[PDB]
């Protein structure tokens, strides 16, 4: 589930 | 070639020492290589990409990067000012939505897409994929990353930003890819960077200036920022003929700056990506 945010 | 007043991470990748500001690199600059940025997309119209970026796949209503993260990562790979490999071809694969999230099923499909799609592209110096993404451990995600690597693509993945052992995250924990931790401009392990035996290498990840959407720029931090330094470095080294997609992670580790980083936990490599460029 997902990466490490919008950043 | 010398780029003065470069982002610190570019200067770091071409230096034995921290604290310098010029990026030095062979002018070949990754020409003839290709890097897939598997992320939220790439704003290909950004002047910084000079026509060398294009979207090739999306799993959402648009191929537009409505987030910025993918554009930033692509910029670190290959933008003219902010990139490691300033003449590479960039291909965007939008597996993450505009909130920066994606289902593992979509991420897997995107990896398998790249493994095939490279056969539709002209990349005589080789192919790299940069995956600034991940979540909890998944054998299926790791297997997809392993297939992509096996297919002849240099796969670089983020270690993750949990200040934890990367063994519990994917695709970070897939042994056969290049798992990238983050450092800061003072050669400290970035506070958030994952660590552990599965890490192959560190790259600059704290306060990294790169492209952003709306034709802009900004500085952000993460193992997401370290990963494209390594992906761009691989493309650059492959263009020079120094290594291949199968061997580039090992080559980068072999030729890294050794022992420069602080707060590296016992059992994690103390290796910082370095281009070993000598003018
Ligand atoms: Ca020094
Ligand atoms: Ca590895």
């Amino acid at each position: 589930p997902a990466p490490f945010a919008a950043a | 070639a010398a780029q003065t007043n470069a982002p610190w991470g570019l200067a770091r990748i071409s230096s034995t020492s921290p604290g310098t500001s010029t990026y030095y690199y062979d002018e070949s600059a990754g020409q003839g290589s290709c890097v897939y940025v598997i992320d939220t997309g790439i704003e290909a119209s950004h002047p910084e990409f000079e026509g060398r970026a294009q979207m090739v796949k999306t799993y959402y209503y648009s191929s537009r990067d409505g987030n910025g993260h993918g554009t930033h990562c692509a910029g670190t790979v290959g933008s003219r000012t902010y990139g490691v490999a300033k003449k590479t071809q960039l291909f965007g694969v939008k597996v993450l939505d505009d909130n920066g999230s994606g289902q593992y099923s979509t991420i897997i499909a995107g990896m398998d897409f790249v493994a095939s799609d490279k056969n539709n592209r002209n990349c005589p110096k080789g192919v790299v994929a940069s995956l600034s993404l991940g979540g909890g451990y998944s054998s299926s995600v790791n297997s997809a990353a392993a297939r992509l690597q096996s297919s002849g693509v240099m796969v670089a993945v983020a270690a993750g930003n949990n200040n934890a052992d990367a063994r519990n995250y994917s695709p970070a924990s897939e042994p056969s890819v290049c798992t990238v931790g983050a450092s800061d401009r003072y050669d400290r392990r970035s506070s958030f960077s994952n660590y552990g035996s599965v890490l192959d290498i560190f790259g600059p990840g704290t306060d990294i200036l790169s492209t952003w959407i709306g034709g802009s720029t900004r500085s952000i931090s993460g193992t997401s920022m370290a990963t494209p330094h390594v992906a761009g470095l691989a493309a650059y080294l492959m263009t020079l003929g120094k290594t291949t997609a199968a061997s580039a992670c090992r080559y980068i580790a072999d030729t890294a700056n050794k022992g420069d980083l602080s707060n590296i936990p016992f059992g994690t490599v103390n290796l910082l990506a370095y281009n070993n460029y000598q003018a």
